[PDB]
């Protein structure tokens, strides 16, 4: 006899910190003769700048696949009504020099040798302009904007063309929007002050980001592994020892070096292939909850799915899902069918419903009573064959008509 | 990358100063990548911030509707 | 290629090594060659796996696609076609699948007014499936991918409450097709 608009945060990781690594410089350092020990060895070196470069080209990719959804960026109207409806957290706000919105902000703010750190090819700014547009795109033109054209829907009736996509009708949005506005004011509040509040609800991009530190500080640190020779600096070996013995030592740290850079490699491509499954998810929902609704279940979050907003987020992606969750059950006896005249009726729609003494029929995802007549119910059969049917009579709307 | 160029047609972005190329104020469809927001192109070589798109704006209204 | 890496003996052949140098003492280097090729044959295997994984993802992706919109339709937005997906044609590619998907993309479209619901007799007319729209002196129910005008009747509309609760509404007369019979 109720529902209740639930919004449930969804955080995916899109890309990690893309990373460079000099071969020559991180194993043997400034020493000449190193380096054409090093050469011998073949193109292990060569191989591993591949690698590298092709998980920094392939977390640019997942980058501009989960951001750039659309060529065309949309702008939002000046006058922000949309029926009592309020979107400032998720809008950017001017105020900001960034042209980021409070949720933005607040997502950002709760994220804290021969390795070079690449910065990502998009900047968080185009990403907060993506973003944006996703947001125009989705509440000005509703989900057409993503299946060619824009075109212009004002935001009632986008909401009751979703609660259709749902089977729910369009009456009974109109006759509580006031109370589905304020709901929605509420629940955009609550989840906002829950984010700002609990600091486990980052845990993914924090991981991520703790993975990403702990393994180049392990892979720093390897340097000062002995790997079982006397000393773990190069010039000492090169400076107290013959060369005879010295080559020895100075192939054993460098094959030490290279195991070590070589495990660092397989666990970054590792790390790298789940990113790529993670972006490829991510993806997937924004196509399919953001550009549009999904009738799939519990992929847009729980219960049945609405809409939702795209928000970005360091290394990440953050998604509010705007959820349907009916409330306030009431008991009701029901009839597989109704006997009139010899005819078994069915519902064309919904399911005949009691309370009692009459009967009625109603939509499933809602209680709406109404008259059992035969626009809204439709004859097969006669009432020996089904089991379970009762006695009511239908009523006839064409009657009265020529009654008179 | 990584380093300012005054210590090494010279232009400098968050990513590293790159030469040879002359900064463009127009934004264009970039194909090579480059990094921090800066995408350089061929047309000689220019460097450039990317463009996303084509600015767009709709009309929103409550009482109007598209039909195609 | 990287067969022919020293690895760090003298030289990556192996038996100038046991002629040049006696088995007892060249058993080290030898160990450190073939080591040093095991250590890169174990690469070329882990590599390997990854791309196969990742293939046999993209393998696993291509046919959920096949099995949503080439076997049936596909109500998944942006899934495996830009715009409304009608079908899709597969063909025989070198070590992989090719799609030709069919899609729908709608085009030329015009400025309507719209209105939520339509007052008549006191009582608010919602549109069973369409929208109504006006052009700027008449009312017309449309299709939400179509443009084609139609009268407001009783059969494409139901009646659910009055139209006072509702904001928006604006006042249009409603045609009923039972009428005209028994008028005459
Ligand atoms: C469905 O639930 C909502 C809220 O859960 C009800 O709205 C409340 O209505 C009472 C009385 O009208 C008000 O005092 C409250 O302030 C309302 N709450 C909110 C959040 O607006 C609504 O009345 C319920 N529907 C029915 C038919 O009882
Ligand atoms: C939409 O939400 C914003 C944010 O809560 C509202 O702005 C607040 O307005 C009250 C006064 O009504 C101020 O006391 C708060 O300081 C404002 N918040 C901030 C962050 O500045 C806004 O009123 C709501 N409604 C509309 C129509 O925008
Ligand atoms: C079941 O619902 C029907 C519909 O509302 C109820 O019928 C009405 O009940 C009220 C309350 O006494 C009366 O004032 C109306 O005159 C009734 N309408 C008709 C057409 O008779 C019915 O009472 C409900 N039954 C139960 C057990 O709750
Ligand atoms: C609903 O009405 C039908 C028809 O009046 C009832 O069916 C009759 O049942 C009696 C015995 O219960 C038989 O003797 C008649 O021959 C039946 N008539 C027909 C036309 O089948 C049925 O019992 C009624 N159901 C309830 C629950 O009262
Ligand atoms: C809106 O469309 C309707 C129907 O297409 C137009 O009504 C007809 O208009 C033509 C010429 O414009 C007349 O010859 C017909 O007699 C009209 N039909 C009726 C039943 O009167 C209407 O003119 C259009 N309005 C606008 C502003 O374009
Ligand atoms: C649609 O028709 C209704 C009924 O004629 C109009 O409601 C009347 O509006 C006038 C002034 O606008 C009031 O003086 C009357 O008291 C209203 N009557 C009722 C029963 O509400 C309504 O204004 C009309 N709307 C439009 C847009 O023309
Ligand atoms: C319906 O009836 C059952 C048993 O009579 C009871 O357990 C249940 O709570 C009732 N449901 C409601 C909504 O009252
Ligand atoms: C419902 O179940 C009870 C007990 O299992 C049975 O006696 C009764 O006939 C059933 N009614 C219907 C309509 O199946
Ligand atoms: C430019 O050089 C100065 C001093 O050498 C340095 O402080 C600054 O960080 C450099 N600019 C960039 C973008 O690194
Ligand atoms: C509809 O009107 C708005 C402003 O009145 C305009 O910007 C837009 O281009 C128009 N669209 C069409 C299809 O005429
Ligand atoms: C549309 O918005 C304007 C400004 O917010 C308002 O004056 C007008 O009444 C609104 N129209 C409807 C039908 O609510």
């Amino acid at each position: 006899t109720n529902f209740t608009i639930s919004v449930t945060t969804e955080i995916l990781p899109v890309s990690m910190t893309k990373t460079s690594v000099d071969c020559t410089m991180y194993i043997c350092g400034d020493s000449t003769e190193c380096s054409n020990l090093l050469l011998q060895y073949g193109s292990f070196c060569t191989q591993l700048k591949r690698a590298l470069t092709g998980i920094a080209v392939e977390q640019d990719k997942n980058t501009q696949e989960v951001f750039a959804q659309v060529k065309q960026i949309y702008k939002t109207p000046p006058i922000k009504y949309f029926g009592g409806f309020n979107f400032s957290q998720i809008l950017p706000d001017p105020s900001k020099p960034s042209k980021r919105s409070p949720i933005e902000d607040l997502l950002f703010n709760k994220v804290t040798k021969g390795l070079t750190v690449l910065p990502p090819l998009l900047t968080d700014e185009m990403i907060a302009q993506y973003t944006s547009a996703l947001l125009a795109g989705t509440i000005t033109s509703g989900w057409t904007f993503g299946a060619g054209p824009a075109l212009q829907i004002p935001f009632p009736m986008q909401m009751a063309y979703r609660f259709n996509g749902i089977g729910v009708t369009q009456n009974v949005l109109y006759e509580n929007q006031k109370l589905i506005a304020n709901q929605f004011n509420s629940a955009i509040g609550k989840i906002q002050d829950s984010l700002s509040s609990t600091p486990s609800a980052l845990g993914k991009l924090q991981d991520v980001v703790n993975h990403n530190a702990q393994a180049l500080n392990t892979l720093v640190k390897q340097l000062s592994s002995k790997f079982g020779a006397i000393s773990s600096v190069l010039n000492d070996i090169f400076s107290r020892l013959d060369p005879p013995e010295a080559e020895v030592q100075i192939d054993r740290l460098i094959t030490g070096r290279l195991q070590s850079l070589q495990t660092y490699v397989t666990q970054q491509l590792i790390r790298a292939a789940e990113i790529r499954a993670s972006a490829n998810l991510a993806a997937t929902k924004m196509s399919e909850c953001v550009l549009g609704q999904s009738k799939r279940v519990d992929f847009c979050g729980k219960g049945y799915h609405l809409m939702s907003f795209p928000q970005s987020a360091p290394h990440g992606v953050v998604f509010l899902h705007v959820t349907y969750v009916p409330a306030q059950e009431k008991n009701f006896t029901t009839a597989p069918a109704i006997c009139h005249d010899g005819k078994a009726h069915f519902p064309r729609e919904g399911v005949f419903v009691s309370n009692g003494t009459h009967w009625f029929v109603t939509q499933r995802n809602f209680y709406e009573p109404q008259i059992i007549t035969t626009d809204n119910t439709f004859v097969s059969g006669n009432c020996d064959v089904v089991i379970g049917i009762v006695n009511n009579t239908v009523y006839d709307p064409l009657q009265p008509e020529l009654d008179s | 990358q990584g380093v300012n160029c005054t210590e090494v047609n010279v232009f400098q972005t968050r990513a590293g100063c790159l030469i040879g190329a002359e900064y463009v104020n127009n934004s264009y469809e970039c194909d090579i990548p480059i990094g921090a927001g800066i995408c350089a192109s061929y047309q000689s070589i220019i460097a450039y911030t990317m463009s996303l798109g084509a600015e767009n704006s709709v009309a929103y209204s409550n009482n109007s509707i598209a039909i195609p």
